[PDB]
DNA sequence: TATACAACCTACTACCTC
RNA sequence: UGAGGUAGUAGGUUGUAUA
Protein backbone atom coordinates (compact mmCIF):
# COMPACT_ATOMS: atom_id res chain seq x y z
CA UNK A 1 0.00 0.00 0.00
CA UNK A 2 2.64 2.16 0.36
CA UNK A 3 3.45 2.39 -3.40
CA UNK A 4 0.09 3.31 -4.55
CA UNK A 5 -0.71 5.69 -1.52
CA UNK A 6 2.62 7.88 -1.83
CA UNK A 7 2.21 7.49 -5.83
CA UNK A 8 -0.87 9.20 -5.85
CA UNK A 9 -0.09 11.98 -3.07
CA UNK A 10 2.90 13.04 -4.97
CA UNK A 11 1.16 13.13 -8.47
CA UNK A 12 -1.55 15.06 -6.24
CA UNK A 13 0.69 17.92 -5.40
CA UNK A 14 0.96 18.24 -9.31
CA UNK A 15 -2.27 17.61 -10.33
CA UNK A 16 -2.00 14.87 -12.68
CA UNK A 17 -4.53 12.02 -13.13
CA UNK A 18 -2.72 8.09 -12.89
CA UNK A 19 -3.99 4.96 -13.36
CA UNK A 20 -2.12 1.85 -11.78
CA UNK A 21 -2.32 -1.41 -13.56
CA UNK A 22 -0.21 -4.31 -12.34
CA UNK A 23 1.20 -7.04 -15.35
CA UNK A 24 -1.02 -9.96 -13.82
CA UNK A 25 -4.05 -8.59 -14.50
CA UNK A 26 -3.68 -8.08 -18.33
CA UNK A 27 -1.49 -10.61 -18.97
CA UNK A 28 -2.78 -13.35 -16.61
CA UNK A 29 -2.29 -16.43 -18.90
CA UNK A 30 1.24 -15.84 -19.08
CA UNK A 31 1.82 -15.36 -15.16
CA UNK A 32 1.71 -19.25 -14.26
CA UNK A 33 2.25 -20.65 -11.00
CA UNK A 34 1.79 -24.05 -9.56
CA UNK A 35 1.81 -26.41 -12.43
CA UNK A 36 0.28 -24.32 -15.05
CA UNK A 37 -2.49 -22.68 -13.00
CA UNK A 38 -2.65 -18.67 -13.28
CA UNK A 39 -2.76 -17.15 -9.90
CA UNK A 40 -5.83 -15.45 -10.84
CA UNK A 41 -8.17 -17.07 -13.76
CA UNK A 42 -9.94 -14.41 -15.53
CA UNK A 43 -11.23 -17.07 -17.87
CA UNK A 44 -14.87 -16.46 -17.52
CA UNK A 45 -14.62 -12.38 -16.22
CA UNK A 46 -12.73 -11.14 -19.07
CA UNK A 47 -15.67 -8.97 -20.45
CA UNK A 48 -16.51 -7.62 -16.34
CA UNK A 49 -12.39 -6.62 -16.26
CA UNK A 50 -12.71 -4.68 -19.74
CA UNK A 51 -15.67 -3.12 -18.50
CA UNK A 52 -14.47 -2.27 -15.17
CA UNK A 53 -10.91 -0.90 -16.96
CA UNK A 54 -12.45 0.91 -19.70
CA UNK A 55 -15.37 2.70 -17.33
CA UNK A 56 -12.26 3.99 -15.26
CA UNK A 57 -10.21 5.05 -17.60
CA UNK A 58 -13.27 7.01 -19.28
CA UNK A 59 -13.59 8.46 -16.20
CA UNK A 60 -10.73 9.87 -15.25
CA UNK A 61 -10.17 11.56 -18.40
CA UNK A 62 -13.16 14.17 -17.94
CA UNK A 63 -16.20 12.31 -18.92
CA UNK A 64 -19.12 10.95 -16.71
CA UNK A 65 -20.69 7.50 -17.93
CA UNK A 66 -24.00 8.37 -16.30
CA UNK A 67 -25.64 10.60 -13.31
CA UNK A 68 -28.27 10.12 -10.64
CA UNK A 69 -31.83 11.31 -11.23
CA UNK A 70 -34.43 10.61 -8.55
CA UNK A 71 -32.29 12.94 -5.78
CA UNK A 72 -34.54 15.43 -3.51
CA UNK A 73 -33.60 18.60 -5.02
CA UNK A 74 -32.52 20.79 -2.70
CA UNK A 75 -30.00 19.07 -0.08
CA UNK A 76 -26.49 18.28 0.46
CA UNK A 77 -24.94 15.10 1.57
CA UNK A 78 -21.89 14.44 3.79
CA UNK A 79 -19.92 11.88 4.57
CA UNK A 80 -17.42 12.00 7.32
CA UNK A 81 -14.71 9.77 7.97
CA UNK A 82 -11.89 9.41 10.50
CA UNK A 83 -8.60 8.20 9.70
CA UNK A 84 -6.05 7.77 12.76
CA UNK A 85 -2.49 8.76 11.92
CA UNK A 86 0.18 7.11 14.51
CA UNK A 87 3.36 8.68 13.05
CA UNK A 88 0.44 12.29 18.23
CA UNK A 89 -1.93 9.70 17.66
CA UNK A 90 -3.95 12.06 16.09
CA UNK A 91 -7.58 12.25 13.85
CA UNK A 92 -7.71 13.21 10.69
CA UNK A 93 -11.17 13.86 9.13
CA UNK A 94 -12.19 14.15 5.75
CA UNK A 95 -15.13 14.34 3.77
CA UNK A 96 -17.33 13.89 0.97
CA UNK A 97 -20.30 16.14 -0.60
CA UNK A 98 -22.73 15.79 -2.95
CA UNK A 99 -25.96 17.71 -3.88
CA UNK A 100 -27.81 18.17 -7.57
CA UNK A 101 -29.29 21.79 -8.73
CA UNK A 102 -29.51 23.61 -11.87
CA UNK A 103 -30.20 21.41 -14.65
CA UNK A 104 -30.29 17.99 -13.05
CA UNK A 105 -26.52 18.22 -12.98
CA UNK A 106 -25.04 16.07 -9.88
CA UNK A 107 -21.76 17.86 -8.27
CA UNK A 108 -20.00 14.81 -6.39
CA UNK A 109 -16.59 16.17 -5.09
CA UNK A 110 -14.44 15.83 -1.75
CA UNK A 111 -14.67 18.55 0.85
CA UNK A 112 -11.10 18.20 2.17
CA UNK A 113 -8.70 20.02 4.51
CA UNK A 114 -8.45 17.35 6.39
CA UNK A 115 -9.36 18.48 10.58
CA UNK A 116 -7.34 16.80 12.68
CA UNK A 117 -8.49 15.89 16.87
CA UNK A 118 -5.31 15.29 19.00
CA UNK A 119 -6.90 12.19 21.35
CA UNK A 120 -6.03 8.95 21.50
CA UNK A 121 -9.92 7.91 21.35
CA UNK A 122 -12.24 10.63 20.53
CA UNK A 123 -13.50 10.07 17.15
CA UNK A 124 -15.42 13.75 16.90
CA UNK A 125 -15.02 17.31 15.67
CA UNK A 126 -14.06 20.24 18.05
CA UNK A 127 -16.01 23.42 17.66
CA UNK A 128 -13.75 25.39 15.56
CA UNK A 129 -13.10 22.27 12.87
CA UNK A 130 -16.99 21.85 12.77
CA UNK A 131 -17.66 25.65 11.89
CA UNK A 132 -14.68 25.72 9.07
CA UNK A 133 -16.43 22.13 7.49
CA UNK A 134 -19.65 23.56 7.38
CA UNK A 135 -18.90 26.88 6.61
CA UNK A 136 -16.92 25.85 3.71
CA UNK A 137 -19.66 23.35 2.28
CA UNK A 138 -22.45 25.72 2.64
CA UNK A 139 -20.15 27.97 0.39
CA UNK A 140 -19.63 25.82 -1.99
CA UNK A 141 -23.06 24.73 -2.52
CA UNK A 142 -23.90 28.28 -2.58
CA UNK A 143 -21.08 29.31 -5.35
CA UNK A 144 -22.45 26.21 -7.51
CA UNK A 145 -26.08 27.35 -7.00
CA UNK A 146 -26.23 30.94 -6.17
CA UNK A 147 -28.44 29.88 -3.13
CA UNK A 148 -28.07 28.12 0.08
CA UNK A 149 -29.07 24.91 0.59
CA UNK A 150 -33.02 24.10 1.99
CA UNK A 151 -31.96 21.29 3.85
CA UNK A 152 -28.14 19.33 5.00
CA UNK A 153 -27.97 15.52 4.86
CA UNK A 154 -24.88 14.73 7.12
CA UNK A 155 -23.97 11.01 7.98
CA UNK A 156 -21.30 9.05 9.15
CA UNK A 157 -19.93 5.80 10.48
CA UNK A 158 -19.64 7.21 13.91
CA UNK A 159 -22.56 9.11 16.14
CA UNK A 160 -22.62 12.75 16.56
CA UNK A 161 -22.22 14.54 20.31
CA UNK A 162 -23.75 17.75 21.51
CA UNK A 163 -20.76 20.22 20.96
CA UNK A 164 -20.48 19.15 17.01
CA UNK A 165 -24.17 19.49 16.42
CA UNK A 166 -24.17 22.73 18.68
CA UNK A 167 -21.32 24.55 16.36
CA UNK A 168 -23.30 23.14 13.32
CA UNK A 169 -26.51 25.03 14.17
CA UNK A 170 -24.20 28.16 14.70
CA UNK A 171 -22.67 28.48 11.63
CA UNK A 172 -26.27 27.30 9.71
CA UNK A 173 -28.07 30.02 8.12
CA UNK A 174 -32.08 30.96 9.29
CA UNK A 175 -33.61 28.69 7.03
CA UNK A 176 -31.39 25.38 6.75
CA UNK A 177 -32.14 22.18 8.30
CA UNK A 178 -29.77 19.58 9.30
CA UNK A 179 -30.27 16.04 9.71
CA UNK A 180 -27.57 13.39 11.09
CA UNK A 181 -27.65 9.66 10.36
CA UNK A 182 -25.43 7.26 11.58
CA UNK A 183 -24.51 3.70 9.46
CA UNK A 184 -23.36 0.97 11.20
CA UNK A 185 -22.70 -1.94 8.90
CA UNK A 186 -21.95 -4.97 11.33
CA UNK A 187 -24.62 -5.31 13.86
CA UNK A 188 -25.81 -8.98 14.03
CA UNK A 189 -28.74 -9.69 12.13
CA UNK A 190 -29.60 -11.96 9.46
CA UNK A 191 -32.84 -12.97 7.65
CA UNK A 192 -32.88 -16.53 6.36
CA UNK A 193 -35.35 -17.75 3.77
CA UNK A 194 -37.53 -20.88 4.87
CA UNK A 195 -38.36 -22.04 1.60
CA UNK A 196 -35.92 -21.30 -1.17
CA UNK A 197 -31.91 -22.39 -1.17
CA UNK A 198 -31.46 -18.28 -2.22
CA UNK A 199 -30.64 -15.30 -0.22
CA UNK A 200 -33.76 -12.53 0.14
CA UNK A 201 -34.11 -9.86 -2.01
CA UNK A 202 -32.40 -6.41 -2.13
CA UNK A 203 -34.44 -4.02 -1.13
CA UNK A 204 -35.86 -4.76 2.15
CA UNK A 205 -36.37 -2.74 5.43
CA UNK A 206 -37.22 -2.90 9.11
CA UNK A 207 -38.43 -0.16 10.45
CA UNK A 208 -37.52 -1.33 14.28
CA UNK A 209 -38.07 2.31 15.15
CA UNK A 210 -39.33 5.63 14.31
CA UNK A 211 -35.51 6.59 13.96
CA UNK A 212 -33.83 3.18 13.30
CA UNK A 213 -34.27 0.60 10.81
CA UNK A 214 -32.04 -1.78 8.74
CA UNK A 215 -32.11 -1.91 4.98
CA UNK A 216 -30.64 -4.64 3.15
CA UNK A 217 -28.57 -3.12 0.42
CA UNK A 218 -26.89 -6.92 -0.82
CA UNK A 219 -28.48 -10.55 -1.41
CA UNK A 220 -30.61 -11.33 -4.82
CA UNK A 221 -31.41 -8.83 -7.58
CA UNK A 222 -34.20 -9.84 -9.97
CA UNK A 223 -32.76 -8.58 -12.80
CA UNK A 224 -28.77 -10.07 -12.49
CA UNK A 225 -30.91 -13.87 -11.66
CA UNK A 226 -27.76 -13.99 -9.02
CA UNK A 227 -26.94 -12.87 -5.75
CA UNK A 228 -24.49 -9.62 -4.92
CA UNK A 229 -22.76 -11.20 -2.10
CA UNK A 230 -21.89 -14.79 -0.62
CA UNK A 231 -23.24 -16.49 1.88
CA UNK A 232 -25.90 -14.73 3.87
CA UNK A 233 -26.70 -11.54 3.38
CA UNK A 234 -25.79 -8.64 5.89
CA UNK A 235 -27.75 -5.82 7.07
CA UNK A 236 -26.82 -2.38 7.43
CA UNK A 237 -28.26 -0.34 10.67
CA UNK A 238 -29.60 3.28 10.00
CA UNK A 239 -30.40 5.68 12.51
CA UNK A 240 -31.07 9.58 12.54
CA UNK A 241 -29.08 10.50 15.47
CA UNK A 242 -30.17 13.84 15.61
CA UNK A 243 -32.49 16.23 13.61
CA UNK A 244 -36.36 15.33 12.41
CA UNK A 245 -36.90 13.43 9.54
CA UNK A 246 -38.81 10.74 8.42
CA UNK A 247 -37.42 7.11 8.40
CA UNK A 248 -38.02 6.48 4.61
CA UNK A 249 -36.43 9.02 2.94
CA UNK A 250 -33.58 8.47 4.57
CA UNK A 251 -34.05 4.96 3.48
CA UNK A 252 -34.17 6.35 -0.34
CA UNK A 253 -31.71 8.59 -0.27
CA UNK A 254 -29.07 5.70 1.55
CA UNK A 255 -30.00 3.60 -1.84
CA UNK A 256 -29.72 6.17 -4.25
CA UNK A 257 -25.74 7.14 -2.81
CA UNK A 258 -25.16 3.45 -3.01
CA UNK A 259 -25.90 3.49 -6.58
CA UNK A 260 -23.34 5.71 -8.04
CA UNK A 261 -19.54 4.42 -8.00
CA UNK A 262 -17.51 5.47 -11.06
CA UNK A 263 -14.25 3.26 -9.75
CA UNK A 264 -16.09 0.09 -10.88
CA UNK A 265 -18.85 -1.29 -13.31
CA UNK A 266 -21.21 -3.19 -10.68
CA UNK A 267 -25.31 -3.34 -10.41
CA UNK A 268 -24.64 -1.39 -6.76
CA UNK A 269 -22.57 -1.19 -3.23
CA UNK A 270 -23.32 -2.73 -0.11
CA UNK A 271 -22.18 0.86 1.53
CA UNK A 272 -22.73 4.27 0.12
CA UNK A 273 -20.40 5.69 -2.00
CA UNK A 274 -19.79 8.97 -0.34
CA UNK A 275 -17.77 7.30 2.59
CA UNK A 276 -15.93 4.72 0.44
CA UNK A 277 -14.40 8.04 -1.39
CA UNK A 278 -13.90 10.07 1.34
CA UNK A 279 -11.87 6.83 2.90
CA UNK A 280 -10.04 6.94 0.06
CA UNK A 281 -9.43 10.29 0.15
CA UNK A 282 -8.46 10.28 3.83
CA UNK A 283 -5.90 7.21 2.91
CA UNK A 284 -4.17 9.30 0.36
CA UNK A 285 -4.29 12.47 2.47
CA UNK A 286 -2.33 10.84 4.95
CA UNK A 287 0.11 8.97 3.03
CA UNK A 288 1.64 12.60 2.26
CA UNK A 289 3.42 15.09 4.48
CA UNK A 290 1.71 18.09 4.37
CA UNK A 291 -0.22 19.52 1.26
CA UNK A 292 -1.38 23.25 1.84
CA UNK A 293 -4.88 23.32 -0.43
CA UNK A 294 -5.52 19.65 -1.92
CA UNK A 295 -7.75 19.52 -5.16
CA UNK A 296 -11.38 18.41 -4.70
CA UNK A 297 -11.88 16.53 -7.81
CA UNK A 298 -11.97 12.90 -7.50
CA UNK A 299 -9.95 11.70 -10.65
CA UNK A 300 -6.58 12.53 -8.61
CA UNK A 301 -7.59 10.10 -5.66
CA UNK A 302 -8.96 7.48 -7.73
CA UNK B 1 -45.55 -11.11 12.28
CA UNK B 2 -43.09 -8.23 11.86
CA UNK B 3 -44.02 -6.93 8.32
CA UNK B 4 -41.19 -5.67 6.25
CA UNK B 5 -41.34 -3.40 4.07
CA UNK B 6 -39.77 -2.85 0.34
CA UNK B 7 -37.70 0.12 -1.42
CA UNK B 8 -37.44 0.63 -5.04
CA UNK B 9 -34.18 0.43 -7.02
CA UNK B 10 -33.37 4.36 -8.09
CA UNK B 11 -32.57 4.90 -11.35
CA UNK B 12 -29.47 6.45 -13.01
CA UNK B 13 -29.62 9.44 -16.33
CA UNK B 14 -27.93 7.76 -19.58
CA UNK B 15 -27.74 9.31 -22.51
CA UNK B 16 -30.80 11.19 -24.18
CA UNK B 17 -32.46 11.77 -20.96
CA UNK B 18 -32.73 7.93 -20.50
CA UNK B 19 -33.11 5.65 -17.44
CA UNK B 20 -32.10 2.26 -16.63
CA UNK B 21 -30.95 0.74 -13.51
CA UNK B 22 -27.81 -1.42 -14.52
CA UNK B 23 -24.95 0.82 -15.59
CA UNK B 24 -23.54 -1.79 -18.23
CA UNK B 25 -27.27 -1.82 -19.71
CA UNK B 26 -27.80 1.50 -19.98
CA UNK B 27 -23.79 2.34 -21.14
CA UNK B 28 -24.78 -0.88 -24.16
CA UNK B 29 -27.63 0.50 -25.49
CA UNK B 30 -27.66 4.54 -25.29
CA UNK B 31 -23.83 5.54 -24.04
CA UNK B 32 -22.34 8.17 -21.98
CA UNK B 33 -23.50 11.61 -21.10
CA UNK B 34 -20.85 14.08 -22.72
CA UNK B 35 -18.43 14.40 -25.89
CA UNK B 36 -14.64 13.89 -24.72
CA UNK B 37 -13.15 13.70 -28.28
CA UNK B 38 -10.52 10.92 -27.60
CA UNK B 39 -8.18 9.80 -24.63
CA UNK B 40 -4.33 10.50 -25.18
CA UNK B 41 -2.24 8.05 -23.18
CA UNK B 42 0.93 7.70 -21.67
CA UNK B 43 2.58 4.50 -20.63
CA UNK B 44 5.59 4.23 -18.20
CA UNK B 45 7.27 1.16 -17.33
CA UNK B 46 9.47 -1.84 -18.99
CA UNK B 47 9.14 -2.73 -22.95
CA UNK B 48 7.14 -5.45 -21.74
CA UNK B 49 4.64 -3.48 -20.17
CA UNK B 50 4.10 -1.41 -23.18
CA UNK B 51 3.85 -4.41 -25.01
CA UNK B 52 1.23 -6.32 -22.59
CA UNK B 53 -0.75 -2.28 -22.44
CA UNK B 54 -0.61 -2.71 -26.39
CA UNK B 55 -2.01 -5.83 -26.90
CA UNK B 56 -4.89 -5.26 -24.14
CA UNK B 57 -5.78 -2.28 -25.82
CA UNK B 58 -6.44 -3.97 -29.13
CA UNK B 59 -8.26 -6.95 -27.29
CA UNK B 60 -10.61 -4.21 -26.21
CA UNK B 61 -10.90 -2.69 -28.98
CA UNK B 62 -12.89 -5.33 -30.23
CA UNK B 63 -16.19 -7.04 -28.57
CA UNK B 64 -15.68 -9.76 -25.43
CA UNK B 65 -17.86 -12.04 -24.32
CA UNK B 66 -18.52 -14.05 -20.82
CA UNK B 67 -19.75 -17.30 -19.72
CA UNK B 68 -23.24 -16.13 -18.71
CA UNK B 69 -24.02 -13.39 -20.48
CA UNK B 70 -27.45 -12.10 -17.79
CA UNK B 71 -25.41 -12.00 -14.55
CA UNK B 72 -22.31 -10.39 -16.54
CA UNK B 73 -23.15 -8.47 -19.32
CA UNK B 74 -21.13 -8.63 -22.61
CA UNK B 75 -18.20 -6.15 -24.05
CA UNK B 76 -19.39 -4.40 -26.99
CA UNK B 77 -16.14 -2.72 -27.60
CA UNK B 78 -14.68 0.71 -26.56
CA UNK B 79 -15.98 2.55 -29.70
CA UNK B 80 -19.31 0.85 -30.08
CA UNK B 81 -20.10 1.92 -26.14
CA UNK B 82 -18.08 4.80 -25.13
CA UNK B 83 -17.92 6.85 -28.74
CA UNK B 84 -14.45 7.71 -28.15
CA UNK B 85 -11.14 6.52 -29.76
CA UNK B 86 -8.58 5.35 -27.19
CA UNK B 87 -6.09 3.15 -29.20
CA UNK B 88 -2.57 2.34 -29.32
CA UNK B 89 -0.76 4.23 -31.69
CA UNK B 90 -1.62 7.48 -29.70
CA UNK B 91 1.29 6.05 -26.96
CA UNK B 92 3.61 8.68 -25.03
CA UNK B 93 6.54 5.56 -24.09
CA UNK B 94 8.58 6.30 -21.35
CA UNK B 95 10.80 3.47 -20.71
CA UNK B 96 11.94 2.39 -17.25
CA UNK B 97 15.62 0.45 -17.94
CA UNK B 98 15.91 -3.01 -16.05
CA UNK B 99 19.12 -1.84 -15.05
CA UNK B 100 17.39 0.78 -12.92
CA UNK B 101 15.28 -1.31 -11.42
CA UNK B 102 17.74 -3.90 -10.70
CA UNK B 103 19.78 -1.06 -9.11
CA UNK B 104 17.36 0.88 -7.44
CA UNK B 105 14.95 -1.52 -5.67
CA UNK B 106 17.56 -4.30 -3.74
CA UNK B 107 14.96 -1.39 4.82
CA UNK B 108 11.36 -1.37 2.94
CA UNK B 109 10.86 2.33 3.78
CA UNK B 110 13.18 3.96 1.80
CA UNK B 111 12.74 1.47 -1.20
CA UNK B 112 9.07 2.26 -1.21
CA UNK B 113 10.25 5.83 -1.67
CA UNK B 114 12.74 5.44 -4.17
CA UNK B 115 10.82 3.35 -6.37
CA UNK B 116 7.76 6.43 -6.17
CA UNK B 117 10.57 8.96 -6.83
CA UNK B 118 11.50 7.60 -9.81
CA UNK B 119 8.19 7.27 -11.97
CA UNK B 120 6.84 10.52 -10.18
CA UNK B 121 9.81 12.37 -11.31
CA UNK B 122 9.57 10.67 -14.84
CA UNK B 123 5.98 11.39 -15.15
CA UNK B 124 6.87 15.02 -13.58
CA UNK B 125 9.21 15.85 -16.11
CA UNK B 126 6.98 14.41 -19.68
CA UNK B 127 4.27 16.57 -18.12
CA UNK B 128 6.92 19.60 -18.05
CA UNK B 129 9.33 19.12 -20.82
CA UNK B 130 7.34 17.74 -23.76
CA UNK B 131 5.07 19.69 -26.24
CA UNK B 132 2.52 16.53 -26.81
CA UNK B 133 -0.87 16.28 -24.53
CA UNK B 134 -1.66 13.05 -21.89
CA UNK B 135 -5.01 13.07 -20.38
CA UNK B 136 -4.30 10.28 -17.90
CA UNK B 137 -1.02 8.49 -17.16
CA UNK B 138 -0.66 4.53 -17.33
CA UNK B 139 1.85 3.03 -15.04
CA UNK B 140 2.55 -0.65 -15.78
CA UNK B 141 4.33 -2.44 -12.48
CA UNK B 142 6.30 -4.95 -13.26
CA UNK B 143 5.84 -8.68 -10.81
CA UNK B 144 8.85 -7.47 -8.73
CA UNK B 145 7.79 -3.73 -7.47
CA UNK B 146 4.57 -5.40 -5.77
CA UNK B 147 6.08 -8.63 -3.66
CA UNK C 1 -66.40 29.98 -35.89
CA UNK C 2 -68.48 26.94 -35.22
CA UNK C 3 -71.24 27.87 -37.73
CA UNK C 4 -71.05 25.03 -40.23
CA UNK C 5 -73.20 21.99 -40.30
CA UNK C 6 -71.06 19.13 -41.43
CA UNK C 7 -72.44 16.42 -43.27
CA UNK C 8 -71.01 12.78 -44.15
CA UNK C 9 -72.18 10.40 -46.50
CA UNK C 10 -70.76 7.15 -48.80
CA UNK C 11 -69.09 8.06 -51.66
CA UNK C 12 -70.94 6.30 -54.73
CA UNK C 13 -74.50 6.26 -53.70
CA UNK C 14 -76.17 8.24 -50.47
CA UNK C 15 -74.92 11.55 -52.94
CA UNK C 16 -78.90 12.53 -54.16
CA UNK C 17 -80.17 12.43 -50.08
CA UNK C 18 -77.18 15.03 -49.46
CA UNK C 19 -77.62 17.16 -51.88
CA UNK C 20 -81.18 17.58 -51.34
CA UNK C 21 -80.13 18.15 -47.87
CA UNK C 22 -77.43 20.31 -48.13
CA UNK C 23 -79.40 22.70 -50.71
CA UNK C 24 -82.91 22.64 -48.40
CA UNK C 25 -80.20 23.35 -45.26
CA UNK C 26 -79.11 26.26 -47.33
CA UNK C 27 -82.55 27.81 -48.29
CA UNK C 28 -83.40 27.78 -45.30
CA UNK C 29 -80.63 30.04 -43.87
CA UNK C 30 -77.95 27.84 -42.17
CA UNK C 31 -74.56 27.25 -43.01
CA UNK C 32 -73.63 23.65 -44.27
CA UNK C 33 -70.27 22.65 -45.53
CA UNK C 34 -70.39 19.06 -47.75
CA UNK C 35 -68.19 17.26 -50.12
CA UNK C 36 -70.26 17.61 -53.15
CA UNK C 37 -71.05 21.27 -53.13
CA UNK C 38 -68.09 22.59 -51.32
CA UNK C 39 -64.42 21.49 -51.41
CA UNK C 40 -63.24 23.47 -54.65
CA UNK C 41 -60.70 21.12 -56.69
CA UNK C 42 -56.43 21.57 -56.66
CA UNK C 43 -57.13 21.04 -52.57
CA UNK C 44 -55.45 18.82 -50.20
CA UNK C 45 -58.31 15.46 -49.66
CA UNK C 46 -57.78 15.28 -45.79
CA UNK C 47 -56.03 18.26 -44.40
CA UNK C 48 -59.52 20.16 -45.29
CA UNK C 49 -61.20 17.76 -44.15
CA UNK C 50 -59.65 17.47 -40.49
CA UNK D 1 -45.32 13.45 -24.47
CA UNK D 2 -46.85 16.76 -25.58
CA UNK D 3 -48.88 15.55 -28.44
CA UNK D 4 -52.08 14.16 -27.03
CA UNK D 5 -53.81 11.05 -28.13
CA UNK D 6 -56.73 13.37 -29.86
CA UNK D 7 -54.69 15.39 -31.62
CA UNK D 8 -53.52 13.22 -34.34
CA UNK D 9 -54.01 13.65 -37.93
CA UNK D 10 -56.91 11.89 -39.66
CA UNK D 11 -54.82 9.14 -41.22
CA UNK D 12 -53.69 6.87 -38.42
CA UNK D 13 -56.24 7.96 -35.85
CA UNK D 14 -57.68 4.43 -35.91
CA UNK D 15 -54.82 2.71 -35.51
CA UNK D 16 -53.38 1.47 -32.03
CA UNK D 17 -49.72 3.18 -31.43
CA UNK D 18 -46.66 1.45 -30.03
CA UNK D 19 -45.68 3.66 -26.21
CA UNK D 20 -42.39 5.18 -26.71
CA UNK D 21 -42.78 8.09 -24.43
CA UNK D 22 -41.78 6.89 -21.34
CA UNK D 23 -38.94 4.18 -21.92
CA UNK D 24 -37.01 3.60 -25.40
CA UNK D 25 -36.24 -0.21 -24.26
CA UNK D 26 -39.92 -1.33 -23.45
CA UNK D 27 -41.10 0.04 -27.05
CA UNK D 28 -38.27 -1.52 -28.75
CA UNK D 29 -39.28 -5.07 -26.77
CA UNK D 30 -42.88 -4.39 -28.15
CA UNK D 31 -42.03 -3.74 -31.47
CA UNK D 32 -40.39 -7.30 -31.50
CA UNK D 33 -43.20 -8.76 -29.91
CA UNK D 34 -44.95 -7.70 -32.77
CA UNK D 35 -42.72 -8.85 -35.54
CA UNK D 36 -42.51 -12.21 -34.09
CA UNK D 37 -46.29 -12.10 -33.55
CA UNK D 38 -46.96 -10.88 -37.68
CA UNK D 39 -43.74 -13.45 -38.54
CA UNK D 40 -41.66 -10.27 -39.67
CA UNK D 41 -38.85 -12.18 -41.49
CA UNK D 42 -35.29 -11.73 -39.96
CA UNK D 43 -32.02 -13.15 -40.86
CA UNK D 44 -29.70 -13.98 -38.05
CA UNK D 45 -25.45 -13.09 -31.47
CA UNK D 46 -29.00 -11.91 -31.76
C1' DT E 1 -3.45 4.23 37.29
C1' DA E 2 -4.98 -0.59 36.67
C1' DT E 3 -8.20 -5.71 37.01
C1' DA E 4 -13.24 -7.18 35.44
C1' DC E 5 -17.62 -5.94 32.27
C1' DA E 6 -21.09 -3.81 28.12
C1' DA E 7 -21.19 -0.61 23.92
C1' DC E 8 -18.75 1.49 19.95
C1' DC E 9 -14.41 2.36 16.68
C1' DT E 10 -10.19 1.31 13.46
C1' DA E 11 -6.57 -1.64 11.13
C1' DC E 12 -4.15 -5.49 8.98
C1' DT E 13 -3.82 -10.57 6.34
C1' DA E 14 -5.98 -14.28 3.70
C1' DC E 15 -9.42 -16.38 0.61
C1' DC E 16 -13.29 -16.73 -2.92
C1' DT E 17 -15.39 -14.81 -7.40
C1' DC E 18 -21.32 -16.24 -8.14
C1' U F 1 -3.27 -1.70 -6.95
C1' G F 2 -9.56 -3.83 -12.41
C1' A F 3 -13.15 -4.56 -8.53
C1' G F 4 -16.74 -6.82 -4.94
C1' G F 5 -17.59 -9.70 -0.72
C1' U F 6 -17.19 -12.81 3.22
C1' A F 7 -14.57 -13.92 7.48
C1' G F 8 -10.42 -13.95 10.91
C1' U F 9 -6.91 -11.75 13.99
C1' A F 10 -5.40 -7.69 16.97
C1' G F 11 -5.91 -3.58 19.69
C1' G F 12 -8.30 1.14 21.56
C1' U F 13 -12.09 4.81 23.75
C1' U F 14 -16.46 5.85 26.82
C1' G F 15 -19.69 4.64 31.02
C1' U F 16 -20.40 2.90 35.73
C1' A F 17 -18.53 -0.19 39.98
C1' U F 18 -13.70 -0.99 42.58
C1' A F 19 -8.96 -0.61 44.87
MG1 LIG G 1 -9.46 2.71 -9.35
Amino acid sequence: AQFHDQLKARLLEHTIPTQILRESTLAWRDFKNTFGAPIRDFSKIEGHLAWTISTAAYYKAGGKPWKLGDIRPGVCYLGLVYKKIEKNPQNACCAAQMFLDNGDGTVFKGEVGPWYNPEKGEYHLKPKEAKALLTQALESYKEQNKSYPKEVFIHARTRFNDEEWNAFNEVTPKNTNLVGVTITKSKPLKLYKTEGAFPIMRGNAYIVDEKKAFLWTLGFVPKLQSTLSMEVPNPIFIEINKGEAEIQQVLKDILALTKLNYNACIYADGEPVTLRFANKIGEILTASTEIKTPPLAFKYYI
Amino acid sequence: MKELIYIEEPSILFAHGQKCTDPRDGLALFGPLNQIYGIKSGVVGTQKGLQIFKSYLDKIQKPIYNHNNITRPMFPGFEAVFGCKWESQNIVFKEITDEEIRRYLFSTHKRTYDLVTLFNDKIITANKNDEERVDVWFVIVPEEIYK
Amino acid sequence: MRNKIFISHATPEDDDFTRWLSLKLIGLGYEVWCDILFLDKGVDFWSTIE
Amino acid sequence: ENLSYDDINIEIVRLNAIDFKKSWAKGLQDLLDAFEKQNVPKKPKS
